[PDB]
C-alpha cells in the first residue's frame, strides 16, 4: 500500500515555524523502517536531519516509529519489541552526542490493547524503557467506515476506554513503574474519522469523556488526531474554520487546571451522566485559588439537574453550556456557548468566552445530549492552592 | 425524578496533568500535500493553534516509517 517519499529542509522549516510562532512544542517522529542487513535501525538518515535541525538551533523533541505492531501488515517487516528497544537506545546516544543532548525521547506509539499489542510493549519497555521520557500509545473507539451516530452517543462505547487504559497501566507498572504515560495519537474513529460524525457536535461526547477519563486515570498528556488535515476528526477543517471539538478544546484549556479531583453520581448508574472535577485553571484571570471546575456530559434524552454536595451547595456558579447551532443538531458543525454562536471575530481574533452566572443555590441544569463546564467560585479547596 | 446528587473528593490532588495536557498532532501524510507550505503558513490557522498553547504538536502517523529526509531537495 504505502511507499517511500522524501521531504525537503524546506518542509522542516514550515513545520518548525508553524509550531514556533503558534507556541507549541514540536515532537517529530523518525522513520524506523530504515534497516541494516541484520534488521538493525540504520540511523544515518535521521543523523542528517538532526545535523540540519541542530544547524538551525531548532528546539525539537523526537519519536521513532509509529504503530510498530503494523509493520508486518504495513511493510512485510516484523520488528520484535526487544530490537525496537535496542534502536531507541541507538537514538538516545545520537541525541546525547548532539547540541540539544537534553532533548526528550517518546515511544513506542503502539496501537491500543485490542490490537494484541501487549507483548511488543512489555518487551520494548524492558529493552529500551530506560531512555524514553514518556510511554506513548494510540486509541480510537470505532472504525470510521462502520461507525454510526448511535455509537458516538453510547456510554457502553465510551466505557471500553477505561479497560484500554487499565491494560496499558498493567504493562507499564510491570516494567517501568512511575514512567509518565501519554496518548501519542487518539480520536473518535480510525481510517481518518467517521464522515459527518467525527467533525460535529456529536464528536464532543467521545472527546470530552476521553479527556475526563485520561486525567482521572493518570494519563499526563493527550494528543488529538488531528489539529488540521485530510481526516474527518480534524479540529479545524480544510477552509481553516474551527469545528465544535476545537471550541470544546479551547473552553477546556481556559477553565480546567492541572490538579485532578473526582466527582461521581449517587445513583447505581454513573453511565449516561458522566462528571469530572479539577481545580479551576490558575492562569485564568477571572478566578482565584480554591475554585473548582466541574465538567459534565448528559447522554440521557431529557434534561438532568445536578445538585452540588455540602459544603459547595450555596456557592456562585458560572455555567459554560455548549449546544449545537441548528438545524443539524448533533450533526451540526457549529456550536453555541450559553446560547451565543462561537466564531472568530476575525482571522487574528478569537471571541471572548462568556460565562452564564447562576443564582446561588440553584440545581445545575444540563440539557439532553449536551456537555457543560461549571466553575464553583470561592469553593476554597485547600488542595487547589 | 431528573435531579442527581454529586459526590466530590477535594482532600488532595489525585493526579497532576501536564499544562500541555490537551495536545494535538499533524499526520505525517500532510507533508506529501503539494500545498503543505501554504496550509501551515495560514495566519488564521496560527491564530487557532496559538489558542491551544501550551501544547505539544506531534508530527507522526503511518507515513512516519515511509518518509526520507532529502537535504538536496526543493
Ligand atoms: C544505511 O543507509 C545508507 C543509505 O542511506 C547506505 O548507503 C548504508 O550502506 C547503510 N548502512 C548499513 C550499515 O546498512
Ligand atoms: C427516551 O429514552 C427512553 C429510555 O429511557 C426510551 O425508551 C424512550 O423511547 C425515549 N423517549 C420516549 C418518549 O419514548
Ligand atoms: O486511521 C487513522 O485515522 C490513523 C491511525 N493511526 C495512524 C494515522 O496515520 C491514521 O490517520
Amino acid at each position: 500500500k504505502f511507499k517511500n517519499s522524501t521531504y525537503s529542509r524546506s518542509s522542516v522549516d514550515v513545520l518548525y515555524t508553524f509550531a514556533n510562532c503558534s507556541g507549541l512544542d514540536l515532537i517529530f517522529g523518525l522513520n524506523a523502517l530504515l534497516r541494516t542487513a541484520d534488521l538493525q535501525w540504520n540511523s544515518s538518515n535521521a543523523q542528517l536531519l538532526l545535523d540540519y535541525c541542530s544547524s538551525k538551533g531548532y528546539n525539537i523533541s523526537w519519536e521513532l516509529g509509529n504503530e510498530p505492531n503494523s509493520f508486518l501488515k504495513k511493510a512485510d517487516i516484523f520488528i520484535n519489541g526487544s530490537q525496537l528497544g535496542e534502536d531507541f537506545i541507538q537514538l538516545h546516544k545520537l541525541l546525547r552526542k548532539s547540541t540539544f543532548k537534553n532533548a526528550k525521547l517518546y515511544g513506542p506509539d503502539v496501537g491500543q490493547p485490542r490490537r494484541k499489542t501487549a507483548k511488543m510493549l512489555k518487551s520494548f519497555l524492558k529493552a529500551g524503557g530506560e531512555v524514553i521520557d514518556s510511554v506513548t500509545w494510540h486509541h480510537y473507539y470505532l472504525n470510521g467506515r462502520t461507525a454510526t451516530r448511535e455509537d458516538f452517543l453510547n456510554p457502553d462505547v465510551l466505557d471500553i476506554f477505561i479497560s484500554s487504559v487499565q491494560k496499558v497501566f498493567q504493562v507499564v507498572e510491570s516494567t517501568r513503574p512511575g514512567k509518565k504515560v501519554w496518548l501519542g495519537e487518539t480520536s473518535s474513529a480510525y481510517g481518518g474519522g467517521a464522515p459527518l460524525l467525527s467533525d460535529t457536535f456529536a464528536a464532543g461526547f467521545m472527546w470530552l469523556d476521553k479527556l475526563g477519563l485520561s486525567a482521572r486515570m493518570g494519563i499526563e498528556v493527550v494528543m488529538r488526531q488531528v489539529f488540521f488535515g485530510a481526516g474527518n476528526y480534524h479540529l479545524v477543517d480544510e477552509n481553516f474554520d474551527p469545528l465544535p471539538d476545537y471550541w470544546l478544546s479551547l473552553l477546556f484549556k481556559k477553565l480546567v487546571g492541572t490538579k485532578v479531583l473526582m466527582a461521581s453520581v449517587q445513583g447505581s448508574k454513573r453511565r449516561k451522566l458522566r462528571v469530572y472535577l479539577h481545580c479551576t485553571n490558575t492562569d485564568n484571570p477571572r478566578y482565584k485559588e480554591g475554585d473548582l471546575t466541574l465538567y459534565a456530559i448528559n447522554l440521557h434524552n431529557v434534561t438532568k439537574y445536578l445538585r452540588l454536595p455540602y459544603p459547595f451547595s450555596n456557592k456562585q456558579v458560572d455555567k459554560y453550556l455548549l449546544r449545537p447551532l441548528g438545524p443539524h443538531g448533533l450533526l451540526s458543525k457549529s456550536v453555541q456557548l450559553n446560547g451565543l454562536t462561537l466564531k472568530m471575530v476575525d482571522d487574528q481574533t478569537l471571541p471572548p468566552l462568556m460565562e452564564k452566572p447562576l443564582r446561588p443555590g440553584s440545581s445545575l441544569g444540563l440539557p439532553a445530549f449536551s456537555y457543560s463546564f461549571f466553575v464553583i467560585r470561592n469553593a476554597k479547596v485547600a488542595a487547589c492552592i | 425524578q431528573d435531579v442527581v446528587d454529586l459526590d466530590f473528593f477535594t482532600q488532595e490532588p489525585l493526579h497532576l496533568v501536564s499544562p500541555s495536557f490537551l495536545s494535538v498532532t499533524i499526520d505525517a501524510n500532510l507533508a506529501t500535500d503539494p500545498r503543505f507550505l501554504i496550509l501551515l503558513g495560514s495566519p488564521k490557522l496560527r491564530t487557532l493553534a496559538r489558542g491551544l498553547s501550551p501544547a505539544y504538536l506531534r508530527f507522526g502517523g503511518t507515513k512516519t516509517d515511509f518518509l526520507i529526509f532529502d537535504p538536496k531537495k526543493e
